[PDB]
């Protein structure tokens, strides 16, 4: 079988070029065209070109041809140049159709990279703070909600768990949302049982590897 | 650029439903039309390349038909695995063009959410904003209102919400709702209100502190 | 000459359909004077 990975810096700057490669095992490059695809929450699936594994050309998307470049190094690139945020989206390699001959496979992807997390911002990336999300004061028999609040980290993407993945039931770890200031927040929440809340502990463990800090956060309930 | 449409944007269905989605095409793309799956977090994965060819490997379950503007994704006796978004793509013209996706959801029944609210923690307050949070948990369907009402103001514009997926076990889904507040403002304000609307509720739940009491 | 037309008429910048036309009507003389 064949597969692609992706490679390169997850975290652009506004103006600045991105740059990603694709490199491809099972040892076909030569008979197909390769494309790059990228994926936004706002405009969706995006063809951003393709390039004749062979000989090297290519055929831009009319929105990206002023500043985009697909070449080869069984490895191939892409470089988008002069970006915005608007170029923030996951970016995937894949494979097209035969070069040689048409063949009707021609212009849809068969096989995909895992793809990458491409961010454009002039964010410096920073740690999160974590914050307790105390369970309420207000009887044993009833249900308790508990969690951290991961807030200010950038970029994407944070790790949480709970008492070092022992505590898997209940927890809920919503998506992050982009904040005005240009950082991350999210919250992770579990729901447990009200009496358990004066006999068990509950830390969430939440890591940042881009900024390289774990935290550890006790939440126990406010005394009052 | 050929615009593709596709309908319905989601969909409630169940293990052993027919279920079929419909793609668009601005105009004639000589009936190349491509499908895809993909799943949250995950890379999409190919399931059809020219109207009616599945790519190697996809169940029989899954047929493609159409022509000319209109084409069918259909999937006869659904699967657990089958629970996805679903794309169609064009790829006869330049550049090569997809639709917004078909979300195919896992259909229950009704059920009411836990609410529960929390007050920016004093560790926060020292850095000199404020945030306050609101869980709905374990709901169905979707469709849920969260409104704040700060002293029995309505905030809007100030909160942000994020959705879990459908959870594995029960396939409800989840809310957190995100107030933000400078520390003067969330200072000079006693009540601190959630107010959840949603189908599983008779009448609207409200959960609620007082700033500085327990 | 014809593996060298055919794989550029592949790497245009035309639509599938008038690639497999185009593609048709070269292996089309390819056919006739080899015939």
């Amino acid at each position: 079988q064949v597969q692609l990975q992706e490679s390169g810096p997850g975290l652009v700057k506004p103006s600045e070029t991105l740059s990603l490669t694709c490199v491809v095992s099972g040892g076909s490059f030569s008979s197909y065209y390769w494309t790059w695809i990228r994926q936004s929450p706002g405009k969706g699936l995006e063809w951003i070109g393709e390039m004749n594994g062979n000989s090297g050309y290519t055929n831009y998307n009319p929105s990206l041809q002023s500043r985009v470049t697909i070449s080869k190094d069984n490895q191939f690139s892409l470089k988008l140049t002069s970006l915005t945020a608007a170029d923030t989206a996951v970016y995937y390699c894949a494979r097209d159709a035969i070069v040689m001959v048409f063949t009707d496979m021609r212009g849809r992807v068969d096989v995909w990279g895992p793809g990458i997390l491409v961010t454009v911002s002039s964010a410096s990336t920073k740690g999160p703070s974590v914050f307790p999300l105390a369970p309420s004061s207000k009887t044993s028999g009833g249900t308790a909600a508990l969690g951290c609040l991961v807030k200010d980290y950038f970029p994407e993407p944070v790790t949480v768990s709970w008492n070092s993945g022992a505590l898997t039931s209940g927890v809920h770890t919503f998506p992050a949302v982009l904040q005005s200031s240009g950082l991350y927040s999210l919250s992770s929440v579990v729901t447990v049982p009200s009496s358990s809340l004066g006999t068990q502990t509950y830390i969430c463990n939440v890591n940042h590897k881009p900024s390289n800090t774990k935290v550890d956060k006790r939440v126990e309930p406010k005394s009052c | 650029d050929i615009q593709m449409s596709q309908s319905p944007s989601s969909l409630s269905a169940s293990v052993g439903d027919t279920v079929t989605i419909t793609c668009r095409a601005s105009q004639g793309i000589s009936n190349y039309l491509a499908w895809y799956q993909q799943k949250p977090g995950k890379a999409p994965k190919s399931l059809i390349y020219y109207t009616s060819h599945l790519e190697s490997g996809v169940p029989s379950r899954f047929s493609g038909s159409g022509s000319g503007t209109d084409f069918s994704l259909t999937i006869s006796s659904l699967q657990p695995e089958d629970f996805a978004t679903y794309y169609c793509q064009q790829h006869n013209s330049y550049p090569r063009t997809f639709g917004q996706g078909t979300k195919v959801e896992i259909k229950r029944t009704v059920a009411a959410p836990s609410v529960f609210i929390f007050p920016p923690s004093d560790e926060q307050l020292k850095s000199g904003t404020a945030s306050v949070v609101c869980l709905l948990n374990n709901f169905y369907p979707r469709e849920a209102k969260v409104q704040w009402k700060v002293d029995n103001a309505l905030q809007s514009g100030n909160s942000q919400e994020s959705v879990t997926e459908q959870d594995s076990k029960d396939s409800t889904y989840s809310l957190s709702s995100t107030l933000t507040l400078s520390k003067a403002d969330y200072e000079k304000h006693k009540v601190y209100a959630c107010e959840v609307t949603h189908q599983g509720l008779s009448s609207p739940v409200t959960k609620s502190f007082n700033r500085g009491e327990c | 000459r014809l593996s060298e037309l055919l794989s550029k008429i592949n790497d245009m910048p035309i639509t599938n359909d008038q690639k497999k036309l185009m593609s048709n009507d070269v292996l089309k003389f390819a056919a006739e004077a080899e015939k």
